[PDB]
Formats: C-alpha cells, structure tokens, sequence
C-alpha cells in the first residue's frame, strides 16, 4: 500500500501487495489490510504522518482506496493535528499497529478518565477528560434498541467514583423511574408518592417567580384577575414581611419575585368569601353583614365578586386533587393559614443539592402531564438561581460541579418550543460556561431537537441510529465529520457507542464497559406472558369500587407472619412486598420448614388466595 | 467456486455495500441442492462471511442505481451491480445479534441465504414470542413476535380498505386471546360499524343499543359523569351563570342523597362535584323548570 | 356490577358496538368510557384488579376521525394520557384506521410496532416512513405492491422487521357487518305498501 | 483588509443578504455595519441571523447551513 496522489484532505493508494489480504501479521500481532475503521500511516523521513481510513473499493477509483488525514507527529513528540507535507509517489503507507495506537491515546493527563475499550482491541483506553464533559455539555442520541440505559448509567457510574470524584454532584431528570436499580443504594429517590427508602419531591409553590404562579396556578391570567393577583400577591407579602421578620426582607424593597410565604388557601379562602356569600344589608357589602381556609368549604349578595370565578374553582379543584400533593401540600413547607412553615427554602436546597452522596436521582414520573413544562423549567430555574446567587460563596456551582441530565427532551426542546423550560435551558446554555453548570440531552428521535441548542453541546455520545432522518440531523451538529466514523453509525451492536467531542483527543468508537452486574437499569414493567399464563381465579370488584370512589390505593386490609391476622407474606427481590391473606398459619409453618424460602410459595401460596402487592 | 455463491464486494460506504453480480450470467436461478432462488430479487437477503462470523445484509436496489459513479461513464451497457445494506450478524454459533463488529473489505465472498439460515435468522428459543404467520418466501417458518411488548409498548394497524384489515385485526385478537394458552386475557374492543360481531359468535360478549336475541344491553348511567362532560353532552356547553346555577343544585341534590344513602369514605368534608354518586335528574329538571 | 359486567366478565373479549348510537356525541362518550375505564384501573392498581396484575387492551376502531390534528374532542386527550402514561399502570392502546394521514404525527410517533398492509396513495406512505424510526428501504419500498392479507411487522416487538403472512381466521368466525345488501333488496319484486303503520 | 465580513449576495431595496465569508470560526442583532460604494458608506443594521435570512430553495437546499445575514439599510453619510 504505497500512497499515488495528494488531492487536499483525501490521499488514494495503489498496493503492491499482490494478495496479502489475510490479517497481515507483524510481531505476533495481526493487523488486517485498509479497513473500515482501521487507522493509516504514511512515514516521510522521520515525522509520522497518520490518517484514518474512509472507504473503500471503486469509490476511491481494484486497488484504490479512500483514506482521509486528520493528523501527524512532530519530532516523537505526540499526536498532532495540522500536517507538514502531505506524502508524495514513492513511499509505502504503513499502518497504525496496537502499540501505536496505544501512543496515539495514551494522554499524559490524570484528568483524563478511561471510560472503555476500543472496539478493534479490547485492551487500548478511552482516556477522557471528565472536565470537559461536565464543564462544556454532553448529549446522548441513539435508538432505543442500541441500549442507551445501560451505556448512560455505566457513563455515570464511572464517572462517580468517590475515590476519583469526591465532589461530584449528578442530577438526572429522569422521567420514567427506570434509575432505581441501577443505583440502589448510591442515590437518593425522589418521588411523589415513595414507599419505602425514597425521599418525597415536595415543591414550595410561593418560592417561584410570579408568572410560573400565573401560568401554573391561575392557569394563565392576563386581564383583571392577573391584576388582582398581583395586588393579593403584594399585599400577601407585606403582611407576611410585618408579621414575621426576615433577614434582609422589609417593607421598603418587597419585589414581586420575593421567596417569601405567602397565604394561598387564606387567599383562595378571601377570593371565595369575597364572591359567595350574601351581604345582610344592601347598600353597604360590609364583612359583618353574613347572610374555613385551608378546608376548601366555603361558607343582597356581595358586590365585591370577581370574574375569575372559573380560575378560583380551578385553583380550589387543584387543592383537593391527590396529585397537587406535592404542589401545595409540602410536609416542613405546608403553609398556615397565617403563612408559617415549619421549615425554609434553605432547607430544601440542603436536601437537594446537599445529600452525602454524589448522585441524586429526581424522579417526576407521578407528574401530570398538564404542566409537566413549568414544573420542569423550575426546577432547572431554581437550581440554576441556587447556584448562581450563592456562587460566590464555595458553596455555589463554580466549587461544586453541577450536571443537569434530561431524557426525551426532543419533546419540551423541540423547534418550535415556546415554553418556560427552555427558556432556562437556553440561559444555563449561554451564562453557565463561567457558572459550571453542565447538561446532558438523552433522546431516542434526534431529528426532532432544535438544531442550534444541540450544536452547543461539546460530547455526543452516538449510538446505533438506523434512520437516515437521525444521520442527517447528527451530522448537521458535528463538525469533524470522517466518513469512516461517518457511516458506522447503523450497525453498532447493543452496546457499543462512538464518541466525538471535546471529552476525547481522537474520534472513539469505543465499547461502553458494562456496569458491574447487579446494578443494570431497568423499569419495572409488567410480564405479559406471565401474567396472562395464569389461570383463571375469582374476583372481587367490590373492592375496586370502594377504593375508586375513595379514590385511595390503601386498602383495609424474608417471611413474616401474623397468625392473629393471618396474613403470610414473602417478599420477592427489589423491595417488592406481598400480603397474601386467608392463610392458614400451618401451612406458613411448614413453608418456613420447607426446603429454604421457595417452591411450596409457588406450589400453593401462588395461586390460591388473595394477595396485595 | 463452492454453491451459494454470488458475487464478490467492490465498495464499502459504511453500511451500504455495493456488490458485483459475476460473469456467469443468464442462469438468473442458481440451484442449490433442488430448490432454486433467484438472483439479487428485492427482498432477498445475503450472507458475507469474514474468516469465522458472518455478516447479513438485505437488498435495496438492483441495477443501474447500485452501479457506482465512474463505471457507467467506462460502460452504460453493463447493470450488473446490487445496493446491500448491512442488518446484523452471527457469532461464534451463539445467535443472531443485530449491530455489526467489524467491516468486510474489497475481494470478500458474499453469499446467498438457504431457507436453514432463513431459520437460524427468524427463530429464537424465547418463550415469549408467539407465531402470527408465515413468511413470504416460504410458509414453513413461523413468524415469532413479542406478546407482551407488544401490548405493553403501544400497537398500530394502518392499511387500505381494501387489503383486508379487519381479517387480519380479527386473526391477530384470536391468536392472542387463545384459551389454552392464555385463559386470563382481558381485551376491549372499541367498535364503530359493528362488523366484529359476527366474528366471535360465541367467544365474546356483545354489547349493542337495540338487543334483539342474545346480546347484551350498554348502558352509560348519567350520574357515573362528571360536571363538565355531562354539561357538555346535555345542555351543551352554556357559559353563563346557569352553568354555576346546575352545579350548586347539582351539589344540593347530592348532599340530601348523601343524607339519605349512608356511602363509606365519604361525608360532607370528602364529596366533590364529580363524585360518583347517583342524583335524579327528573327532579333536577322538575324544580329548575318549576322554578 | 357495571365494571364487573366490562372488564371482569368469564369470556376474554368484550365488544363494544356504537353503531346505534348518535353520531353527534360518539366523540365525547368514548372519552368518558376511556376515562372512566384509566380511573377504575388507576386507583386500585394495587388491587388484585388493577392493570399491573391483569394486563389490558384497548382496541380503537377508525382512529382517522377521532385523532386529527386540531381535535377539540375529549378522546383525543384521553387516548394521549394513555399513550404517555399507562406503560406503569398496564394497560394498552392500539388503533386500527384505514387514513395514516390524518392520524396526529406525535401520537402516531410513539406507537410501538407498526403493522402496514398494503397502502395505495402515497401521502400515507410518507407518513408512515416519517413515523417509524426502522426503516430499511427494501422493505418501505414495497408496500404499494402487498399481496391482499401480507403484513409487515415493524417495531420493538419482534427481532428485525418482516414480510409475514397472517395466518387467516378458522372458517365461519369472519368480520362481516350485516349492512342491507342493494342488489338483493332492488331485484325483489315490488309489494303493495302501507305507509299508515310506517307513519 | 481587516474588519471584513464578506460580500452581499441579494438585495430587495432595502433588504440586503450578506454571506459571512469564510475562515469566521461576531455580529450581532444590533450591530453595525458598513457598505464602503466607491466614495461614500452605506449603514445598516442587522435584521435576523440564522436560517430565516437563508432563501427559500436553500433552506431546503441546506437546512444547517448558517453563513447567512439579513441587513436593513438605515443612513448614509455623503462627502
């Protein structure tokens, strides 16, 4: 393989090798001829000058081939971009043999993290700088079927080692709940409803600015009601300001985006009273003319009624509803009917981004879809406000890492979002550089991105991508685009990615280490065929009746057991607890004597009494 | 050479080989051992092995359109060239995977797939797949398809009028809610025109509005709604104050039904305006007519 | 006893026939039936009733009319929050129409597997390409040429995508709606009429 | 020379099109630019940046292509 022509940036080759073309064998080590992925090297005197190969056969015209410079070394001093001369007629091209390629990414930086193995040998390193890949940004684009769960969390797992990272900080934004076993026990759970070892997501509604109160809240006012709103959300603050003193909070500079309780069942409470009830005598509306706050009740007719009367029975709807339980119903944040909460906003951050673990797992899956947006972009308005007012203390995101992880955002980022969620995606995007605050897109339909917010990304991580629609819009956010990495992405096996960025010195299509087994994410979806094979027993939709019109999932009702009860309950891996009920305490007797703990439950305590999960 | 044999590579793009038919031409039907398949066909698959694994791949384009740029300037008269785009692999006698390990090279052998290999690529030990049909090429492969992720995920059936598919809605509902197999299936069918009645004559229950032998009655009780869609679908859609004057009478009449009939969970402190308590709606109408 | 009667009677399968029924309201009362059936199966998921322990299947029959673009009706909301949230509480979704282009884009995006008989205008064909996410050309190319019952099975259920052949129904059990036949009826001979009972 | 920024490609009367050159690895909205015509300067203030400035066939021609700029004349200032 001897180079015959210099055309700019792709040089072509004519071998003289009559038929080698069988893994060409040097020192021990089998290199094979000009592959798809293989690496060039075309020596002129005494500097290197390597390149990687793009295509091969006709294309490049048989014995033509298309290899493509990217870079070549000085003198021995290490792989550089930016050429000297670009090899003439007369020398033979060699190739970049397992050793080489070892100095081309060897890298003499600690920073750098090895995050793999490279798909031709399984021996060479990724070494990847993880300042630049929490620092700049990150995104992650791939089908679904290529196993992007599994490469991500080994990504986050390695990159959170606590003898390698002791200041890391990972928040990832998860959606489906697919996170929990993957890493049980080195992060916390944030839930709406959690069971047993997560933590509660409770969100401070009177912490957020005025127009998410608006939007979520009144459900978008913008006449009169706003106006009012904003007249009950000033004087809410001052009464608040003058009944408890807050340390740099007074009269003289209450702004209207103060995180300062203020009373909102007592305000939906006024906004009711004050549209409701009948004034004892007409001429006069006085308030002791009557012809609670937190319960929803309320008790000539007034002439002080409003025309928000629709906004105001939504509000009090939404106070009733179980799933605004964690919107207006913190435990330390539950608001008094005089504005009194057990806890701050400080304690909550401390929660949050303040935990003695490294990662912290949010999960918003219980989330109505309804505003699932704003509560999105508060979240991320208020970490990003957390850290950026106390940055200058060590304590803000310059000396504590921060790196935002959204899934499928290709729905809330797309190109004609006009929500508050992006809004502050594009603000992290633009000031954060100098903030330290990192993100990280996860999607499986990239084509649907905005394309300029995800070529501010700095390190994609390309999975397999079958769709020309996914390549083209890729390849539209890349700027070093080399064909032989170019078209590899529709056949990678599930597993491997390829990483380009700023994170790496050379283009890698590496191998994603798998996690330790164990510790493999994966959402707790049911059996079909499992479920389905059982065969037919009894039912009782009485009790569905009776929990629906409660609208509660209480019911009334290692092995434990209760033979007052008689309630024998096993319990199955991942946390999972069991009741079955109307058991004889013998036979749980002899289950607990029979082999271990398995079989005689499956033989009879399976299919044979009522059970509760 | 040795048979199932068909041509050989002659350019790589990544995940799009361009293959060379050789110059044993006019056969077009390349006999191995009785059954003949035809050459470079459509849907047709090929097999590349590369030293010990094998790579696949499915056809795209036959004739001048997989020919490359410079050849048909050399030679229009000559359109012997495939489009093969790469799918998957076999390793080392473990299984068929998809997500190729490594590229083939100029010179390699490409290969034409027996209906064995056809087998070895569409059969799987998976107890969860069920089989739904046969293949087009040959009917004795069964045609494996996931049961749960299949209801699980989402489903789509998108066709024209006239390519039967309601059989094959009908085929597709028998198979999955098979008694012997799956004696706890639960399966609701939204039909419009009605012509699914006649498919299970006596699998199913059947719900019309006008009963006449055997089927079964629906019924929809108005007090099951809430306020807003049983505003919608009586007085449709008032806006005014009227509105708050049937919801607050809406209340009254629940809370003396509530007095009336003890309900468990619920009270004076625990009722909404959309709980599912039963109110006439004779009287509703009577007193606000009256009034 | 009503939900008893729907989703927990002996047989597997129950039809619903909303051919009788008024066309003005058909949109908004499959709403409530699809929101009644998410409620019933949400707040008692950790009854041996609910959804995660028996898995459920809803089958919409001519999705075109119902799911547009710029539909104001509530199935449309109700067929979304399935679609978006029941993967956690086990129940299913799958539409059966015979117009992909009227189909909103976004849901049609999220269906898992695809099953495209034989498409004739091409309008259709593009959406269904731009709403699949495994598209091998060979196999797109063909479907204006598929045999009458071929399928092609694309999705996350099954290993690649495939050109099968659904196996057809045992003989009698065959979809047929019982519409008056007009060449039968038209070809009797005609009868003296009474139209006082008729009025 | 210096302060170069590339050359016009459209004009409608008062919308003008510029092509950033090359080589740009900036100007903003609000920024201003000048049109050196022989003897005089012509002003102008940028319009849009990014893809509505690209023409209609090329935006599907090329959709990630951003070299484009859309100017709006303001003043001029004579001899």
């Amino acid at each position: 393989g001897t180079v015959q022509d210099v055309n700019g940036a792709n040089i072509r080759v004519v071998l003289d090798i009559n038929t080698i073309s069988s893994l060409k064998f040097v020192d021990g080590q089998g290199y094979r001829i000009g592959q798809i992925g293989s690496f060039v090297r075309i020596p002129i005197g005494y500097i290197n000058l390597f390149g990687i190969v793009s295509q091969v056969g006709a294309g490049a015209v048989h014995r033509w081939i298309s290899v493509q410079l990217v870079g070549e070394e000085g003198i021995k001093k290490e792989f550089e971009r930016g050429v000297s001369q670009y090899p003439t007629i007369g020398d033979k091209v060699h190739i970049v043999t397992e050793p080489d390629l070892k100095k081309i990414y060897g890298t003499q930086n600690k920073k750098y993290i090895s995050l793999g193995n490279i798909a031709s040998v399984d021996s060479i390193p990724a070494l990847v700088n993880i300042d630049t890949l929490v620092t700049r940004h990150s995104a992650v684009l791939g089908s679904t079927g290529s196993g992007k769960s599994t490469t991500v969390t080994s990504i986050l797992q390695r990159i959170s080692d606590m003898s390698q990272f002791p200041s890391a900080r990972i928040i990832v934004f998860d959606i489906h709940g697919e996170y929990a076993a993957a890493f049980k026990g080195k992060a916390k759970v944030y839930k709406v409803t959690p069971s047993n070892n997560e933590l509660k997501l409770s969100i401070p509604y009177w912490a957020l600015t005025c127009d998410e109160f608006l939007s979520v809240a009144f459900g978008g006012l913008e006449g009169s009601g706003r106006n009012a709103l904003i007249d009950k959300i000033y004087e809410l603050k001052l009464q608040t300001l003058k009944r408890q003193e807050y340390e740099g909070i007074n009269e003289d500079s209450l702004t209207v985006d103060t995180p300062i309780p203020f009373s909102i069942h007592k305000l939906w409470f006024d906004l009711y009273r004050a549209e409701i009830s009948t004034h004892y005598v007409q001429g006069s509306h006085s308030e002791e003319n009557e012809a609670d706050s937190l319960k929803v009740v309320p008790p000539y007719l007034s002439n002080r009624g409003k025309n928000i009367r629709k906004p105001l029975e939504g509000l009090a709807s939404l106070l009733k509803d179980p799933r605004y339980e964690f919107l207006f119903n913190a435990d330390d944040w539950s608001v008094n009917l005089d504005g009194k909460t057990n806890k701050d906003l400080d304690a909550l951050l401390e929660t949050w981004v303040g935990s003695e673990e490294s990662i912290s797992i949010f999960d918003l899956s219980g989330m109505p879809s309804s505003i699932l947006d704003t509560l999105i972009g508060i979240l991320i308005r208020i970490l990003y406000d957390s850290l950026f007012w106390s940055r200058n203390q060590p304590e803000g995101g310059r000396e504590r890492p921060l790196l935002v992880v959204l899934e499928e955002a290709h729905t809330y980022l797309g190109k004609d979002s006009r929500g508050i969620a992006i809004d502050g995606v594009r603000k992290i995007v633009k000031e954060g550089r100098k903030y330290g605050i990192g993100m990280m897109l996860v999607s499986q339909r990239p084509s649907e991105i905005d394309s300029t917010i995800l070529s501010q990304c700095g390190t994609l991580f390309a999975l397999r991508m079958n769709n020309s629609s996914d390549r083209n819009h890729v390849l539209g956010a890349v700027s070093d685009s080399f064909e032989g990495l170019m078209g590899m992405l529709p056949t990678l096996r599930t597993g491997e990615a390829i990483i380009i960025g700023e994170s790496v010195r050379l283009p890698m299509r590496t191998i994603i280490s798998p996690p330790p087994f164990g510790r493999r994410p994966d959402s707790l979806d049911p059996d079909v065929t499992a479920k389905w094979s059982n065969n037919r027993v009894q039912g009782d939709y009485k009790e569905v009746l009776t929990l629906w019109r409660q609208k509660k999932v209480r019911s009334q009702r290692s092995i434990g057991y209760e033979a007052d009860s008689m309630t024998l309950e096993i319990e199955f891996n991942h946390g999972l607890v069991y009741q079955y009920y109307d058991v004889p305490e013998t036979l749980h007797t002899e289950l607990l004597a029979a082999e271990s703990h398995g079989k005689f439950f499956n033989s009879q305590i399976k299919n044979n009494y009522r059970f509760s999960r | 050479e040795a048979s199932t044999y068909i041509g050989t590579v002659q350019d790589v793009n990544g995940a799009n080989i361009r293959v060379v038919l050789d110059i044993n031409t006019i056969s077009s039907l390349k006999f191995v051992d009785g059954q003949g398949y035809r050459i470079g066909q459509i849907g047709s698959f090929v097999r590349i092995p590369i030293g010990y694994i094998n790579l696949f791949g499915i056809v795209s384009q036959v004739g001048a359109g997989a020919v490359p740029d410079k050849l048909l300037e050399v030679e229009p008269y000559g359109h012997r060239w495939i489009s093969v785009q790469l799918v998957g692999e076999e390793g080392i006698k473990k299984e068929f995977e998809r997500g190729v390990s490594q590229y083939p090279t100029i010179g390699d052998k490409v290969h034409i797939v027996t209906e064995p290999d056809l087998k070895k690529i569409y059969g799987t030990q998976n107890k969860k797949y069920i089989s739904l049909g046969n293949i087009a090429s040959v009917d004795s492969i069964p045609a494996l398809v996931n049961i749960d992720t299949l209801v699980t995920r989402h489903s789509a059936v998108l066709g024209s009028t006239g390519s039967g598919k309601s059989t094959t809605v009908t085929s597709i509902l028998q198979r999955i809610s098979d008694m012997s197999q799956f004696p706890s299936a639960r399966i609701i069918v939204f039909d419009i025109h009605g012509e699914y009645a006649a498919a299970f004559k006596g699998k199913a229950k059947v719900y019309k509005v006008t009963p006449s032998n055997n089927e079964l009655k629906l019924s929809i009780p108005y007090w099951a709604l809430t306020c807003d869609e049983f505003l919608s679908v009586a007085f449709g859609g008032l806006e005014g104050s009227g509105r708050n004057a049937l919801i607050d009478k809406i209340y009254e009449l629940k809370l003396q039904t509530l007095k009336r009939q003890e309900y468990e969970g619920i009270n004076e402190d625990s009722l909404t305006v959309d709980t599912p308590i039963p109110f006439s709606i004779h009287k509703l109408w009577f007193d606000l007519y009256r009034a």
